[PDB]
């Protein structure tokens, strides 16, 4: 089956650094696109950052562009997230995305169960 | 433990998701190679060693 989930939640006041992390079932992480998203409270799920398949290129939106740090780890099937000193208000609820892998099924988009980071 | 096939004259990889084919290098040793396919791959430079 396939499935996606993450970990890493954690509320952090401003000035630490916190790593998060995923883990993907049922498909390679190199031969597919993940992607993260993040949800707030009042606001729709906003794209944060995106690693490219068949060559390993992130792509960063300008709202944090720059400090972020995306890498995948195929050793461990999963895709790591670290950041440098979010701003507090960066806080929202981070969800993993990976679109259209090898298996073509009826579900072609699959989210993470979504965790809270908190920066105050 | 391709490389010590010495008789070798087909080597097809297709759909393999081939990144780096710098195992070029170590095709010589192979008399009858003719007919090496890597369609249907992910390789973004053909090695110097084709020569």
């Amino acid at each position: 089956q396939v499935q996606l989930v993450e970990s890493g939640g954690g509320l952090v006041q401003a000035g630490g650094s916190l790593r998060l992390s995923c883990a993907a079932s049922g498909f390679p992480v190199m031969n597919a696109g993940m992607y993260w998203y993040r949800q707030a409270p009042g606001k729709e799920r906003e794209w944060v950052a995106a690693i490219e398949s068949e060559g390993t290129s992130t792509y960063y939106a300008d709202s944090v562009k720059g400090r972020f740090t995306i890498s995948r780890d195929n050793a461990k099937n999963t895709v790591y997230l670290q950041m440098n000193s979010l701003k507090p208000e960066d806080t929202a609820v981070y969800y993993c995305n990976v679109k259209d892998v090898g298996d073509n099924h009826f579900p072609y988009d699959y989210w993470g169960q979504g965790t809270q980071v908190t920066v105050s | 433990s391709i490389f010590s096939l010495h008789n070798l004259q087909e080597i097809d990889l297709k759909d393999n998701n081939l990144k780096t084919i710098e195992e070029i290098i170590s095709f010589q040793h192979l008399h009858r190679l003719t007919c090496l396919k890597l369609w249907y791959n992910h390789i973004a430079y053909i090695p110097i060693q084709i020569g």
